[PDB]
DNA sequence: TATAATGGGAGCTGTCACGGATGC
DNA sequence: GCATCCGTGAGTCCAGGG
């Protein structure tokens, strides 16, 4: 829904 | 002839490219000093047509005797300026993108 | 020959409730909930209201103003919708050739005790200008198939109904017309503007939508 | 730049763009004035001979859009550049004489 | 939005005939301008179209025989009057304009009910049908005096009311 | 309307109500390409059923439908008319997928194109009429009679 | 002349300061007079205290602020299109926590607009009013669930944009949900986070039966506050990492952070009164000693369960009661935008605190300045001030809107918010509201009403102790009013004792008959029920409310006249309106007049000081009506404090003068007053009645171009000497010139755009041998239908204390005045809602006239009265007839005024004056008078057998007279009502509205005619106009409207040419806007193809778009 | 009302046909400068200027008054359009 | 061009009928 | 299938705009 929430999640993966 | 019907259909990528007179490659509009259109951007006479009737961008051709001539120095067809209302351009996407009408208008036609 | 009386009686201005408020009494008034308040204003406008009578009057005047305001937009919206369903309907030919029709009744059930004659205006709005779909013989008068009912023909049919000779009148109607994309001249009947058969080419759907929408602001 | 779709006022009634006139396309008045001009010039030109009317038209660009040089109009009519200059000048002399006589082109000059 | 069109405050005209309206001179000059330019050339009032146009441009340049020329321009022609909201077709009706001094449109009493117009400040728009065809449609089909019965009910719609009834009753 | 003293002729309401009953729903496709539950125009399913009866085939069983005025306007055949009304993107989406041809039958479609409307003086029933004076007509008749 | 006044109610108190709702609210917000250390934590001070300190290390803290003097006074701000404002400074100090270093400075924050004396603002030259907003008060509410009949919703509501709306509900499964930001979760969880145990919840709630059981969840009580808190942060922020300090921060910012949640003082007080608790601050919970502590939630749940069960003392709330709706005044509205600007400023501060190596360096004021400017220019409560007349301005400052930021959206507002609630009494006028779709959403403060410190509207009542009415008056909210039995102000008093056995009163709005013993309070005056405008309608008690509303509203639109008069029948409020609106100058103290001028008055006061008062003369209002003050004293005159020194606009000797008193006949007249049209006499023009002065402003700029500079000059190419006759040396029209449509006001030349002349132009130049000039005429000309006398020029050129926006070298403004005589199509009205357009101006010899030869002034139709039911205008006329012959005026207060018998006495006296004059001058009764008496006898209006004189007198006491038709000399066949009436000329003048176009400018994209008289626009032929043409079958007329007359480019050109040649118009082609539609669909990836009957494409673009 | 409007409506099967006939006739009179009129000199519609009485310039007024004489013929497919145009140019030459 | 620096802020409130989409 | 819970687009005309 929120593209920066999504991107912060993807980044918290690594 | 005479108009009797009006059809509406999906336009294919190839149909869209056939409409286009040029790809718009730069997000520029007009030059901040000359107030003339920047090359390969959203107002380019090279793509969308001349701003003045029967006159290329640089000035080498300025009469209706040349008609359909594409000037060699600037690249601008010599026709009526009215064509800046009619000539499409296009943006070639690096990756395909969905047309939201076919996504969000429920139920989704793609879905 | 009193001014208020002559204006009301002649139809020039004024109705009996407005006159009554002038010379009789203002009357009962509603609360903001819409329920009527127990005590009425007993003075007329000539005598003059009190502060409290005037304040309580406010609630109903404001409800009616807000009514009027909201209803002019609702009416216009309705008219737009009606124009959009009907705009293509046009008188496209003289006669579609249908044998179908409708029957307009002259009587309606009461207390369900019996049948009684419908009101005159209701019969006129159902029959005036219509084309007879079948021969009718009443009071020794032949009303032939294919005839446009004039207003005198309507009154004749009402008399026949009072004398017992007829209960329903078969009539060509847009409901039963078989013209594609429109209506025919027989099935539509008379151009009420002109008291004569409708001309082929009349934009009869637009006229219907406007006829229905234009009094919308009067519906309370 | 400011947006053409900037709201003017409280409602969504109107936008700044609504008030911007097209200055580019000729008005119906301007188009008709240009047309009456072309027709009056052709009328006044028909009072000259075919050659002086034609020389004026080639030299002013009223034919193919461009004004030819004296050498080109001369080579076209088979005649010296001086000769074509002299027949242009007598064509103008005739136009001016008629125009002073009838005052039929004055109002187009602004 | 549309050319050859105007609006103004409306005022009752009792002396009008049913097929007439009162149209202010200055509005009529602007609404009919090309016709007037032509007709002025057709007389000596200006050599040509463009002289005539410059003449009408300034108000203190406007002569007198121009009003006479205008009167010949509108002869037998009709304008369309419109009062919004246009709820049924009789919100638009055709009228032969009579030129008046003043800046108000003069409206005939018997068409007020159909326009739902009265004179507590209403305004109306006016429009010029241009071609022979539009003008013929307006004079045959849309003339006030050819539209007397309601298309909704068949009953008279142009009909006595208020003072007219009051005097006849009296 | 009667309650308010408004006299309104029934046939206007009947015109509208006829448009509300325009559509039907298929109950059995018969020998047709149609589907069960498909909604289409009563006119069209009747034309198809007579084409199938003339062809000796089984006709399509269908039930009548009632639509409100809004839905009936949106369901109309002409995509220019429906898209000018409401739900523009939905209308245009389905018309584009189907490749719809608007035949310019009604009034809205022709108004949008700036065409002469098929009503009144634009009706095909009257617009081809000719006028000629007695003298000119007689002269044309002499011209004909020579050849 | 003599003023006789009626009525027996003596008002204990005068009206309060009628603009205090503006003035006091803004003074409270700015605290400009208060020494900094004494300020309260309210207004912009409170904004500062919420923003600062700014932490994270570095800290930037607030000490105090200061407001300096305005750089320009008010008139200069109007003249130069400036904002009247004061510089804002703040003293700030930067502390580094570890170093201990402290840097302190006074930083400049921009400017704050100042309120003028009358309560308005000057934003970029134009006067503006911030209109107060009405909204639901913050607090705790309980309302019926519209779905489940026995269940109730609880609603916790903070100040707007100061927290979320929280709802509690009892779910059909019995668990009590909480909804915030549209998230239905079980409340038990939050209760646990607060620190509540099942023991405390059992002992505190079990009384209400099984309800408490839907609250008991063991999986919740089995978790400590930390685990519940993390659980809530997860089900509130899906995907956000459930970090502990992040969950604390979020819930604290949601429920406990005063800088983010605020019930306001009003929401605090009402939540406390409703729930019967005490609040520490203004938030739902606190963070104390590392844990959350409840304030509101458990009391709210307690109440909700008690209401659901049925236990007494628990009731649902009426959300439209004026104890639950409050007023946000200008001070609060502005403070909120100030708080937003300060929040953005603080974000910039924290940003520069990260990136950097001083308070000034850290502070960028721009966001703050942007927010204030945004409030004062583009807000819906920031309104162009209406100053048509001075009452207009006063009324504008007292308006109340339910719209605006944080309010209602029209087209959605239901019937409830628009209703007049019982509690509006004495608070909000019940008649004065708009007639369009905004009806009931914009309102006016009642004359005696006051907005209290919390924002609730209070009205005054007198105390009654054992039947005695005291002079103690008490201002109450509607909640307090509901406690008492309150008597009506017309209750008969003998001295101070209620002299009646039965008393009309109200209990909670309900009318009730009551003994004197039971009376606790009594209204101050009928005046307190109505707005100021409604309080100016005499005989209001005889006017149906619907037309009273119109008379109210139209007083706002009255034009100030050059010979304005106060009404002959007044209500007694006219002087106070002139006073409170600053529509006049008054003496400051006792004194003597030393100098008197058209321009100024010098007064010598008792102190010996010599005070000079400049008079504003022919100034331009926001609406172009004329603001000028005229002296009403003379040299040597002795003045006491408060005496009138000068009349402003619509002021006659200090009385509100909104129109003229004219002699009126009520009768039909030949169709010319049909359907509310009005007939008037040419006499009115002859004596400049209804003449008004209007001033228009025109403006022109000369700027630098890339093509060379625009110049304001007299040397304009191709113009005659006649065209330049009245242009000054520099090319500006001279003061006093008469300018008509077409005439130049400011000459200007612009360099031409680079163009190769068309060959026709080359040839025409050669024929006349004239070099085309290099500049063209771009002058400012008087537009169509305008003109007048030039009365001022202003000339601001760069290089001169003058600096303009970049690239403009000079601005010129020309002021033009017109005297506007009444004309056909102008709108007249009276205070009872009778309104009409002038349809006919008759010469005097055509006017109906009295036997003594006096013609009447205006003829109003009787058909306008019966269905309108506004009989006040008839009584006014009757009393006007009396006043006409007695040379007197009257004050008839509303609901306390002249009654028919007293009017009849006055008409008997006036008759003696009107008729005994004749009987003395040597004349008897006329034959025509005898014919009219014969008819009157048959109408029942006169007693048969009495003499001519006695019957004429009976008619006169009915307010009727014999009247002669000026065209015939024959009498009107019945006697006619004649009298003086107060009639205003409204600001709807046909001079401003008439407009026509043949051709003109077209729009850029659509190529359709522009809209608007100033753009020389065309009329909209909309969807419904099209339907009308379709229904007539007028196919070609319609096709013209859609093509040749709008956006068919070749069609419009060719039709113009054909007409000017006398040919017929050509056949239309495609409108341009359909081409635009096709291209806009092609951009949507749709291929829209015009086919022919063989299904082959047809190109509507004539090849110009195909490669 | 237009003079004779009730008879004009009597002549046609559809009111819109009268408007088509009237408009086409008006265009024909304008095209040929009124030389093709079926009116006799005393039947010509007149307009009162200040100078005196002259021909009414309005071709729709003319066309209606001509229709009312029975001297016009109207209907569909009377003559091919180009033959009609060319014969009217022959009988009544257009101004140049 | 090199000390080291590693997951964001904003919300926001008095409508309504209706077609399609999710839980029972 | 049968209800509920959602999104979404809609709301007379003109005028001027600060
Ligand atoms: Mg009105
Ligand atoms: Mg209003
Ligand atoms: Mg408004
Ligand atoms: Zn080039
Ligand atoms: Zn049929």
């Amino acid at each position: 829904s929120d593209p920066v929430r999504q991107y912060l999640h993807e980044i918290g993966q690594v | 002839k005479e108009v009797r019907k009006v059809r509406i259909a999906l336009a294919s990528p190839e149909k869209i490219r056939s409409w286009s007179y040029g790809e718009v490659e730069k997000p520029e509009t007009i030059n901040y000093r000359t107030l003339k259109p920047e090359r390969d951007g959203l107002f380019d006479e090279r793509i969308f047509g001349p701003i003045k009737d029967y006159e290329c961008a640089c000035g080498k051709y300025k009469r209706q005797r040349f008609e359909g001539k594409v000037c060699e120095r600037c690249g601008v067809e010599v026709t009526k300026s009215i064509v800046r209302r009619y000539r499409m351009g296009h943006i070639e996407l690096a990756t395909p993108a969905a047309h939201i009408w076919f996504v969000k208008d429920v139920p989704s036609k793609i879905g | 020959f009193n001014p208020l009386y002559v204006m009301a009686q002649s139809g020039a201005r004024g109705n009996p409730q407005q006159i009554r408020q002038l010379c009789g009494l203002r009357g009962l008034m509603q609360k903001p909930s819409g329920e009527t308040f127990e005590v009425p204003v007993r003075s007329s406008f000539r005598e003059g209201l009190t502060v409290l009578e005037y304040f309580i009057s406010s609630h109903g005047a404001r409800k009616g103003g807000a009514d009027t305001a909201l209803r002019t937009a609702d009416s216009g919206y309705l008219t737009r919708k009606l124009v959009d369903v009907t705009h293509e309907i046009v008188v496209r030919e003289a006669d579609c050739g249908t044998t179908n029709y409708i029957s307009v009744p002259l009587f309606q059930p009461d207390v369900t005790r019996s049948l009684r004659l419908r009101k005159r205006a209701d019969i006129e709005a159902g029959l005036y200008g219509r084309v007879l779909a079948r021969e009718v013989e009443v009071l020794g008068v032949r009303l032939e198939e294919g005839r446009y009912l004039s207003m005198d023909d309507v009154h004749l049919l009402i008399k026949a109904a009072e004398a017992g000779e007829i209960q329903e009148v078969p009539v060509r109607s847009p409901l039963t017309c078989q013209t594609r994309y429109g209506v025919c001249q027989k099935c539509y009947g008379y151009d009420l503007s002109m008291a004569r058969p409708v001309s082929i080419g009349e934009a009869v759907g637009i006229v219907a939508a406007q006829s229905i929408g234009e009094p919308g602001t009067q519906l309370t | 730049p400011v947006s053409l779709e900037t709201p003017i006022g409280d409602e969504k009634d109107s936008f700044y763009g609504d008030f911007i006139p097209d200055e580019h396309l000729p008005s119906p008045v301007d188009a008709a004035t240009q047309s009456l001009l072309s027709e009056e010039l052709e009328k006044a030109l028909s009072k000259l001979s075919e050659r002086e009317a034609m020389v004026l038209k080639l030299r002013k660009g009223l034919i193919d859009g461009r004004e030819h040089t004296l050498e080109e109009v001369g080579a076209f009519f088979g005649v010296t550049r001086e000769r074509i200059r002299q027949i242009e000048n007598k064509a103008l002399r005739k136009l001016k004489y008629h125009e002073s006589r009838t005052r039929k082109l004055r109002d187009f000059l602004d | 939005r549309v050319d050859y069109s105007g609006r103004s405050v409306i005022v009752v005209g009792p002396q009008l005939k049913l097929h007439q309206c009162g149209l202010p001179k200055r509005m009529a000059l602007e609404l009919f301008k090309p016709f007037l330019l032509k007709k002025m050339e057709e007389k000596g009032i200006a050599p040509n179209v463009k002289a005539a146009r410059r003449m009408l441009e300034r108000q203190r340049d406007i002569k007198d025989e121009v009003w006479d020329a205008l009167e010949e321009v509108i002869h037998g022609k009709v304008v369309l009057l419109n009062r919004a909201p246009t709820l049924h077709r009789l919100g638009i009706q055709a009228f032969q304009p009579v030129l008046v001094e003043g800046q108000s449109i003069q409206l005939h009493p018997l068409v007020c009910e159909a326009f739902n117009a009265d004179f507590d400040g209403d305004q109306m728009a006016v429009h010029v049908p241009l071609s022979s065809f539009a003008q013929a449609e307006a004079r045959i089909q849309m003339l006030s005096a050819h539209n007397l019965l309601s298309p909704a009910s068949g009953e008279p719609l142009a009909k006595p009311s208020r003072d007219i009834i009051l005097g006849l009753y009296y | 309307y009667r309650a308010q003293g408004v006299k309104l002729h029934d046939k206007h309401i009947e015109i509208v109500v006829r448009q509300m009953m325009k559509y039907v729903e298929v109950t059995d496709p018969g020998d047709s390409r149609l589907l069960e539950g498909q909604v289409l125009e009563k006119w069209d399913v009747e034309a198809l059923n007579e084409r199938l009866i003339a062809e000796g085939k089984t006709p399509v069983a269908w039930k009548p439908l009632l639509m409100g005025v809004t839905k009936s306007a949106l369901s109309t055949k002409s995509w220019l008319s429906a898209a000018s009304f409401q739900n523009t993107t939905h209308v245009l989406t389905e018309a584009a997928i189907a490749g719809k041809k608007d035949e310019l039958i009604g009034l809205k479609e022709n108004v949008i194109l700036g065409r002469l409307i098929p009503a009144g003086t634009g009706s095909d029933f009257v617009r081809f009429t000719q006028v000629v004076d007695q003298k000119t007509l007689k002269a044309i008749e002499e011209a004909r009679k020579e050849a | 002349m003599e003023i006789k006044r009626f009525g027996r109610i003596r008002e204990v108190i005068p009206l309060p300061p009628l603009t205090e709702i503006q003035v006091e609210s803004y003074r409270r917000a700015l605290q400009a007079d208060v020494p900094p250390e004494k300020r309260e934590n309210v207004g912009i001070q409170a904004a500062f205290r919420e923003t600062f300190p700014i932490e994270e290390g570095l800290v930037l803290d607030f000490l105090e602020y200061r407001l300096g003097e305005p750089p320009f006074p008010q008139d200069e701000c109007r003249e130069k299109d400036l904002t009247y404002q004061a510089p804002l400074y703040a003293r700030l100090q930067l502390i580094h926590k570890d170093t201990g270093l402290i840097k302190e400075d006074e930083v400049f924050l921009g400017h704050i607009p100042l309120m003028t004396e009358d309560g308005s603002f000057i934003i970029n030259g134009a006067d503006r009013v911030i209109v107060s907003q009405i909204h639901r008060s913050p607090g705790v509410y309980f309302t019926p669930d519209p779905a489940r009949p026995g269940r109730y919703i609880a609603s916790i509501i903070p100040l707007p944009k100061r927290g979320p709306w929280i709802d509690l509900e009892v779910e059909p499964n019995g668990v009590v949900s909480m909804k915030v930001n549209k998230r239905k979760f079980p409340l038990v969880l939050l209760l646990r986070v607060l620190g509540y145990d099942q023991e405390t919840l059992a002992r505190e709630l079990g009384a209400y039966g099984e309800l408490v059981q839907g609250l008991m969840d063991e999986s919740v009580f089995a978790m400590r506050p930390e685990e519940a808190l993390i659980r809530l942060f997860t089900l509130l922020r899906p995907g956000d990492p459930p970090k502990r300090d992040k969950a604390v921060a979020y819930v604290y910012g949601l429920i406990a952070d005063p800088r983010r949640y605020d019930l306001g003082e009003a929401g605090r007080y009402k939540a406390e009164e409703k729930l019967g608790i005490r609040l520490s601050g203004r938030t739902l919970a606190r963070f104390e000693d590392g844990e959350f502590k409840d304030e509101v939630f458990l009391p709210t749940l307690r109440y909700l369960f008690a209401l659901t069960a049925g236990v007494p003392g628990h009731e649902v709330d009426d959300i439209d009661h004026l104890g639950n709706r409050r007023i946000r005044t200008v001070g609060e509205l502005m403070t909120d935008q100030f708080r937003v600007g300060l929040a953005r400023l603080a974000r910039g501060v924290r940003e520069r605190m990260l990136m950097g190596s001083t308070p000034a360096k850290l502070v960028n004021s721009r966001p703050l300045e942007a927010a204030i400017r945004e409030f004062f220019s583009r807000s819906q409560l920031s309104q162009f001030k209406d100053e048509t007349n001075p009452l207009s301005s006063l009324r504008h400052k007292r308006r109340i809107s339910a719209l605006g930021p944080g309010g209602l959206t029209r087209e959605r507002a239901g019937f409830d918010v628009r209703d007049v609630h019982r509690t509006h009494y004495g608070r909000i006028c019940p008649v004065e509201t708009p007639e369009g779709a905004n009806i009931g959403l914009i309102t006016s403060l009642a004359a005696y009403a006051r907005v209290d410190e919390l924002g609730f509207i209070r009205t005054p009542y007198r105390r009654v102790v054992g039947g005695v009415v005291t002079d103690e008056v008490v201002y109450m909210t509607a909640t307090e009013e509901d406690r008492y039995t309150i008597a009506q102000a017309n209750t008969p008093l003998e001295g101070n004792r209620i002299a009646a056995e039965r008393v009309v009163a109200r209990r909670k709005g309900e009318p009730v008959i009551v003994s004197p013993e039971e009376v606790e309070f009594m209204d101050v005056s009928p005046k307190q029920v109505f707005s100021v405008n409604t309080n100016l309608i005499p005989f209001l008690e005889h006017d149906d409310a619907n037309r009273a509303l119109m008379g109210s509203n139209m007083q706002t639109q009255a034009v100030p006249l050059i010979r304005a008069q106060a009404p002959v029948v007044m209500t007694g409020l006219e002087e106070r309106v002139v006073r409170d609106s600053l529509a006049a100058l008054y003496a400051e103290e006792d004194g003597e007049v030393a100098k008197v001028d058209g321009n100024r008055i010098v007064v010598r006061y008792e102190d010996g000081r010599l005070v000079e008062y400049p008079l504003r003369r022919f100034y331009r209002s926001n609406q172009g009506t004329a603001l000028d003050q005229r002296p009403r004293v003379v040299v040597g005159q002795r003045v006491r404090k408060g005496d009138l020194l000068a009349d402003g606009p619509a002021s006659e000797n200090g009385f509100l003068a909104l129109g003229q008193n004219v002699l009126v006949a009520i009768m039909p007249f030949d169709g010319y007053n049909f359907e509310d049209a009005i007939v008037i006499s040419e006499e009115l023009l002859k004596r400049d009645f209804y003449t008004s002065i209007h001033i228009e402003r025109y403006e022109i700029e000369a700027r630098d171009t890339k093509l060379g500079p625009e110049r304001i000059t007299r040397d304009i190419p191709h113009l005659s000497e006649a065209a330049l006759r009245d242009l000054d040396e520099e090319g500006v029209v001279r003061i006093g010139a008469e300018v008509k449509p077409g005439d130049i006001l400011v000459g200007r030349t612009s360099f031409k755009g680079e163009s190769e002349p068309t060959p026709e132009e080359r040839l025409l130049r050669s024929i006349f041998g004239e070099k085309a000039r290099d500049v063209k005429d771009t002058s400012l000309r008087v537009p169509p239908g305008e003109g007048g006398i030039v009365v001022r020029t202003v000339r601001l050129r760069r290089g001169d204390g003058v600096e303009l926006k970049p690239g403009v070298r000079e601005v010129v403004r020309v002021y033009v005045a017109q005297k506007r005589k009444l004309q056909v199509g102008d709108k007249l009205a009276n205070r009872h809602g009778n309104k009409g357009v002038v349809a006919k101006i008759l010469p005097v010899e055509d006017m109906p006239h009295l036997p003594d030869g006096t013609p009447v002034d205006v003829i109003l139709n009787p058909l306008g009265v019966p269905s309108r039911m506004n009989l006040g205008q008839i009584l006014e006329t009757h009393l006007g007839l009396a006043g006409y012959f007695l040379g007197q005026r009257y004050i008839s207060p509303i609901f306390d005024g002249a009654k028919e018998p007293e009017i009849k006495e006055l008409l008997a006296q006036a008759f003696e004056v009107y008729f005994g004059k004749r009987k003395g001058e040597g004349f008897g009764v006329d034959k025509r008078e005898v014919e009219v008496l014969r008819r009157a006898e048959k109408l029942g209006l006169v007693t048969p057998g009495k003499t001519p004189e006695e019957q004429l007198k009976e008619l006169f006491l009915q307010g009727k007279v014999v009247l002669y038709d000026g065209r015939t000399g024959e009498p009107i066949e019945g006697p006619i009502v004649v009298g003086q009436m107060f009639i205003m000329k409204l600001y709807h003048m046909v001079e401003d509205k008439m407009h026509a176009r043949s051709t003109g400018p077209y729009s850029l994209i659509t190529q359709q005619p522009l809209g608007g008289k100033a753009q020389f626009g065309g009329q909209r032929f909309g969807e419904m106009e099209v339907w009308a043409l379709e229904a007539y079958g007028a196919a070609h007329t319609l096709q013209e409207m859609l093509t040749l007359k709008s956006d068919d480019i070749e069609g419009r050109n060719a039709a113009y040419e054909a007409i000017i040649k006398g040919e017929d118009v050509p056949e239309p082609s495609v409108p341009e806007s359909f081409r635009v539609l096709v291209k806009e669909l092609q951009a949507l990836a749709l291929d829209v193809q015009t086919l022919d009957e063989k299904d082959n494409p047809v190109d509507i673009f004539e090849g110009l778009a195909s490669k | 009302a237009e003079p004779g409007i009730d008879k004009l409506f009597g002549m046609v099967d559809s009111k819109y046909r009268l408007t088509v006939v009237v408009a086409k006739r008006a265009q024909q009179l304008l095209r040929h400068g009124f030389k093709n009129t079926v009116l006799e000199p005393e039947e010509r519609p007149k307009m009162q200027t200040l100078e005196g009485l002259f021909d009414d310039p309005n071709a729709v007024t003319w066309a209606m008054k001509e229709l009312l004489t029975g001297r016009l013929v109207f209907g569909e497919n009377l003559v091919p359009e180009d033959r009609l145009q060319k014969e009217m140019e022959r009988l009544y030459p257009v101004e140049r």
